[PDB]
RNA sequence: CCGCCCGUCGCUACUACCGAUUGGAUGGUUUAGUGAGGCCCUCGGAUCGGCCCCGCCGGGGUGCCCUGGCGGAGCGCUGAG
RNA sequence: AAGCGUUUACUUUGAAAAAAUUAGAGUGUUCAAAGCAGGCCGCCUGGAUACCGCAGCUAGGAAUAAUGGAAUAGGACCGCG
RNA sequence: UACCUGGUUGAUCCUGCCAGUAGCAUAUGCUUGUCUCAAAGAUUAAGCCAUGCAUGUCUAAGUACGCACGGCCGGUACAGUGAAACUGCGAAUGGCUCAUUAAAUCAGUUAUGGUUCCUUUGGUCGCUCGUACUUGGAUAACUGUGGUAAUUCUAGAGCUAAUACAUGCCGACGGGCGCUGACCCCCUUCGCGGGGGGGAUGCGUGCAUUUAUCAGUGGUGACUCUAGAUAACCUCGGGCCGAUCGCACGCCCGGCGGCGACGACCCAUUCGAACGUCUGCCCUAUCAACUUUCGAUGGUAGUCGCCGUGCCUACCAUGGUGACCACGGGUGACGGGGAAUCAGGGUUCGAUUCCGGAGAGGGAGCCUGAGAAACGGCUACCACAUCCAAGGAAGGCAGCAGGCG
RNA sequence: CCUCUGGCAUGUUGGAACAAUGUAGGUAAGGGAAGUCGGCAAGCCGGAUCCGUAACUUCGGGAUAAGGAUUGGCUCUAAGG
């Protein structure tokens, strides 16, 4: 399950190899009432980017979106969905921002058409820059 | 244009020249400029060969050796003041300082002599017990401080554990309610 | 010169930006250090805001933390044997960050020795005649004695850290970046990470 | 720019300075300092354009680099020094006593102190450090770094500072009920009472102030400097003390007070 | 309604279009060759010092030690470059 | 009084909104455009205030317009093993 | 001031334009008596420039033996003004122009818990356990031989200073703190043994750097924060712990002294800078698919960087954007605050004095510095262009005037 | 093209010279079709891999269009059972 890569993939912030006579692992919550899920405790995976197991801290804004592809490794791409106004037609249009979110292997079972929730942190990478916090199922869908 | 060490060619050459090299003098700091120079080695083709002579020869030559060109400026460090009259620690080197005559058209003779630096005045002994005692006074201030602070915290936390145990005793006899 | 930045790169659209300024000066990119193994030679850097940076260039020694006994030697490095990004890495003998690197174990081999007072390596039959470690060994104290005696219950190893003091050069991993702080500072690999490794340097052995 | 920049316009200048817009292309671009560059009153503006004891910058360089100025106890010789909030001037000579407090508008005002009362200043901190031995640290809003203050001395609070040593007198803690001087924002230069504390995780928390006659009104955290216990102040207050009567009052007290001067 | 009126043809003027000429001239981006110059690395070592090694000794200590001067030289080591 | 109360759009308020310009208060620059001045026989005072669309932040309203919840009961609530 | 009027017909009533009407800028004509304000080489050629000037700077407080002037009180150095030159700082601000640039710049917005920061204000600055009554050798200015046709060119020789460059200890300092521990002493016990202290000798013994480990003083909404303990390292292209200067001039009986100036590692502070978050840009479909093993979108590990980051490298994944208009092109396009016209909406403009950006003929690369990819700094190349003894040398008006086009 | 099993003796003669004309191979500075009816003959190009490929068109082609780059030896690494 773990080590699937080339270097050894460990939490920085433990020492896992004391002297004997389960590894604990490290975990923290983001703050804002985020609760972290019980899989970020009960996991055995590793994240640099996970908010809840992992080296980022969730700063800014904490904005909204609906999954809208998952094709990508550890990393989802939002839709955020909103109204924009012209002065002179008392109207508006609909626009949409489509942008990539790195989500933490902890949320196991998400499809497309979610509403999660994000925050903003650290660049993860070059056009990814929050982090999915909590995921609100689309509606129906319970089975 | 001038010759320069360890070029090491024949002809002339152009070179990048900075602070610390010759045939440059910089004017920002920091400026560094293509001068064109020449190298070591030599050849008829230039106007003027530069040549110290390192060992006198037996005769003598009336321009350059009859005639004595005494040096221009005494020493001013109190030490090299020591070991041009060969002094020890002791003995006082601002009257061994050289001083020069001065005398002028239509100007009173003078004599001149320069500020020495490096000797050990008073004012000197002054600053270095001044920085030592700067520095007793602020362990003394350090040392008051930390220990009034132990006292402020102290009477803090004292009064922080009679609080909670207001609280523990408190609650005891609200148990007892 | 090598420039970081990035407007010279496409959007995340695959658009095309045209710059509208050239090359600054915090947009800078300095060529790597590629720090081999060597008598030590460290060039300075000055850098933004006027500090120093310190480039390795072929480097010897390094402090190596062996962390569950918690002991923390200057250890000579003896050779590159791993490295997660790319084996040429390997083929000549770059240190980097978490590369693998191997380490005479002869300063863990003296603490090990001068503090649980048990032989570790020691293909058994042989004693030094020096006679020193033998000394280190013996003759103590009774109110010392019952103090080695406590400790020697905790004085019991991994076999893989065992027989790597055994061949006397143990696997280690650079901590630090030594084409940033100049140093080849690490840990001895120890653990379930120290056969993560074995088994990756195995299976590249074939 | 290449760089950091050196020279100030006069029309880019804080309009709380109140500098007019022909007499020259510039205005003084204060040094710096302990206090920030837009809310400060520097001290050519102090004594050219309030006090006028001075009518030019070569009499403003002057009257400072004859050494007569004593901006917080001590002697400040540059005209472009950041003279800020709660700070003391210091006109030994002429003998006054004055403290930089704000105004009942935008203003800083020209506040004469008895020099007993000159002798302190009031300070909010902004920072808790620890440094290297376990030594605790306030930072005030002017850049004082006072190791070893009490305990019971947290963020928000403010501190009587003892001038010609720069010790903590006494402190007063960010509490419903304790006053408030506004440092900042439309609300500036105004006074109150604390009535709620309103608390924004990752926002900028939000305080809701009352005055004396009855106006309630929110700034943020930041802009508010707690100014004494209950309603009673541990400095002076300056004239109009802080009520933004409103323009018709203003008005209505303007031609009352100049028709009964006649 | 002897009104109006439409097109070809013939003369005149003007504006465009197609048109062989693998037409022509200027910009701009750029594959690929050559590539100055700076910077980095690996070398290099023109030059300039410093310490030892001896010979001749003056000033000082209980024949060894330090100095100050004269040289000579291994370049034995060593530093900048 | 501290922590919590399906969510948005809308509406109201508050915050934060750089000066200059614009509107506009005061003021006989001799009037006016202007200017931040000036007034009383040292004192008196000014150097306001409003607007600053869109997005973001805060707190009230719940009509309108969306969205949900319990329907293979994987449902609330209340206690027990 | 929420305005219409002439013109198709023999005459009419309409749609519809053409033309009048009022501003508002730019030019141009004819005319001009007073007085207060005031734009002014932007449009075309970000085309080219003769010449002069536009950034230099000295306090009691870094160096003062240029009689260059100078006072006398000497012989116990240097009275004092003081050109020169080294040192320090600034030259990265300002000013000009608007060529580039279409989610770019820019505006509001927040973030740095993801970084650097000369300066100024406040801390710190005997915490370290190991010639100091002051260490070394060069160099400019000055004298003296020059060279070239010529430059803000500089060479060989003499001298001589530092807050330039280097080197480097004493005082606190008498022991404490953690190891190692030879040994010493006591109670229990047939007894091994257990428990209890003291402890010579040796090792380490501060802040910063770098690594790893342990525990959980003060904080935040949230740290892998701050502070503690431990094991070590500490870069010779070295990090701190002062070999500096000026005024007064007193006190114990040689030693104590006050007020300052400068400089320094770090921490804050100030001015910021720098990347980021959400949202907003004119015309064009005779531009409908674009981007990708030459980085396009992600992952893991590094390299570089001040930091985060495909920024770059290696290996994997096959993604990313698009009718909600991407991508490509155009712009007589720097963005905004703002200007004109206006009933309410709008329409057009903004090169232009405030803020932000860009640039110094076109591109590129760098040195110094805290800060520059600086051009009133340097090196190349291209175009241009000046002086000449034909070998060479020097330049950058979109700075202010001014000249040509 | 070179070789092994197999086969042969250079194809109806040998020797000695190395002149002209040949016949058949080649090479040539500088210029590059000026030679001649005419680029006749010769010459250039040429395999493979990685890119790149226009007009026109019966949409199949054109096409190896054109135009570039790479290529040896050795020491390795990675992937394909
Ligand atoms: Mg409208
Ligand atoms: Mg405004
Ligand atoms: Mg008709
Ligand atoms: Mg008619
Ligand atoms: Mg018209
Ligand atoms: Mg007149
Ligand atoms: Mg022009
Ligand atoms: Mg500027
Ligand atoms: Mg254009
Ligand atoms: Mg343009
Ligand atoms: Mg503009
Ligand atoms: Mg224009
Ligand atoms: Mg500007
Ligand atoms: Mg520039
Ligand atoms: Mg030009
Ligand atoms: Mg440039
Ligand atoms: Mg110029
Ligand atoms: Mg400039
Ligand atoms: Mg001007
Ligand atoms: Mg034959
Ligand atoms: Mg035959
Ligand atoms: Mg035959
Ligand atoms: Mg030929
Ligand atoms: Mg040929
Ligand atoms: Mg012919
Ligand atoms: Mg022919
Ligand atoms: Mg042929
Ligand atoms: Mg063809």
């Amino acid at each position: 399950d773990i080590q699937t890569e080339r270097a050894y993939q460990k939490q920085p912030t433990i020492f896992q190899n004391k002297k004997r006579v389960k590894l604990p692992r490290y975990y923290k919550n983001i703050g804002l009432g985020f609760k972290t899920p019980k899989e970020a405790i009960e996991g055995t995976y590793i994240d640099k980017k996970c908010p809840f197991t992992g080296n980022v801290s969730i700063r800014g804004r904490i904005l909204s979106g609906v999954v809208t592809k998952m094709k990508m490794q550890r990393t989802i791409v939002i839709r955020r969905d909103y109204l924009h106004y012209i002065r002179k037609y008392n109207r508006f249009e609909k626009r949409h921002k489509n942008m990539s979110v790195h989500l933490s292997p902890c949320f196991r079972d998400v499809q497309i058409g979610d509403i999660v929730t994000v925050g903003e942190c650290r660049p993860l990478s070059k056009t990814v820059r929050f982090n999915v916090l909590k995921v609100t199922k689309a509606a129906g869908t319970k089975k | 244009f001038p010759m320069k060490q360890g070029v090491l060619t024949h002809g002339r050459v152009r070179l990048l020249l900075s602070k610390g090299h010759s045939c440059y003098r910089p004017r920002r700091t920091g400026e560094r400029k293509r001068k064109s120079v020449r190298g070591c080695i030599v050849d008829a083709n230039l106007s003027v060969l530069n040549l110290v002579i390192v060992k006198k020869g037996e005769k003598d030559i009336p321009g350059l050796t009859d005639t004595t060109v005494p040096r221009r400026l005494g020493p001013k460090r109190a030490s090299r003041i020591r070991k041009l009259f060969n002094l020890s620690k002791e003995d006082d080197v601002r009257q061994y300082v050289v001083r020069k005559p001065l005398n002028k058209e239509g100007k009173k003779p003078r004599t001149k002599a320069p500020k020495i630096q490096r000797l050990v005045t008073p004012r000197v002994l002054q600053h270095k017990r001044r920085r030592i005692a700067l520095k007793k006074q602020r362990t003394k201030k350090n040392k008051e401080e930390a220990a009034e602070y132990a006292k402020l915290l102290a009477k803090r936390m004292k009064e922080a554990k009679e609080k909670r145990q207001e609280q523990i005793a408190k609650r005891r006899r609200l148990s007892s309610l | 010169g090598i420039s970081r930045d990035n407007w010279h790169k496409r959007r995340k659209t695959g658009g095309k930006r045209k710059p509208y300024h050239k090359k600054r000066k915090y947009e800078l990119g300095r060529p790597a250090a590629n720090t081999k193994i060597g008598p030590r030679r460290i060039h300075t850097v000055r850098v933004r805001g006027g500090n120093k940076k310190y480039r390795a260039l072929r480097l010897d020694v390094g402090n190596f933390s062996w962390g569950s006994e918690c002991c923390t030697r200057k250890t000579r490095i003896i050779d590159v044997v791993y490295n997660a990004s790319n084996n040429e890495l390997v083929r000549t003998k770059t240190l980097v960050k978490n590369c693998i690197v191997l380490i005479d174990s002869t300063p863990y081999r003296q603490w090990y020795e001068s503090h649980y007072a048990l032989p570790l390596g020691r293909k058994k039959g042989a004693k030094l005649t020096p006679e020193e470690e033998e000394i280190l060994n013996k003759k103590r104290s009774k109110k010392i004695q019952k103090k080695y005696d406590e400790r020697k219950k905790n004085a019991k190893i991994s076999s893989l850290l065992e027989e790597q003091f055994q061949q006397g050069k143990l696997l280690a991993c650079i901590a630090s970046r030594p084409g940033q702080c100049g140093r080849a500072d690490g840990y001895v690999l120890e653990g379930k990470e120290l056969e993560f490794y074995l088994r990756k340097i195995k299976a590249r052995k074939g | 720019a290449r760089g950091p920049k050196k020279h100030l316009k006069r029309v880019a200048a804080p309009k709380h300075w109140m500098l007019d817009k022909l007499t020259g292309v510039f205005a003084p671009r204060p040094s710096t300092g302990p206090h920030k560059l837009r809310e400060c009153l520097p001290l050519i503006i102090f004594l050219r354009n309030r006090l006028k004891y001075a009518l030019t910058g070569d009499e403003v360089k002057k009257i400072c680099m004859q050494r007569f100025i004593k901006i917080d106890g001590k002697v400040r010789t540059d005209i472009t020094y950041p003279a800020g909030f709660m700070d003391v001037i210091s006109i030994d000579k002429t003998g006054e006593n004055f403290r930089l407090i704000y105004d009942t508008k935008g203003r800083f005002a020209v506040h004469r102190i008895t020099p007993e009362e000159a002798k302190y200043k009031l300070c909010k901190v902004r920072k808790i450090f620890v440094g290297t031995k376990g030594i605790p640290h306030l930072v005030t809003h002017d850049a004082r770094t006072i190791r070893y203050p009490d305990p019971l001395i947290k963020v928000n609070d403010t501190i009587q500072i003892d001038l010609e040593t720069g010790k903590i007198t006494d402190f007063i803690k960010f509490d419903t009920g304790n006053l408030c001087m506004v440092t900042g924002g439309a609300n500036l230069g105004r006074i109150g009472v604390i009535t709620n504390r309103e608390r924004h995780p990752g926002s900028f928390d939000v305080v809701h102030v009352k005055d004396a006659n009855g106006n309630s009104f929110a700034t943020r955290l930041s802009n508010i400097f707690v100014i004494g216990k209950g309603n009673k102040p541990w400095i002076s207050l300056p004239r109009g003390k802080g009520i933004r009567l409103t323009i018709a009052e203003e008005r209505d007290k303007r031609l009352a007070a100049k028709q009964s001067s006649g």
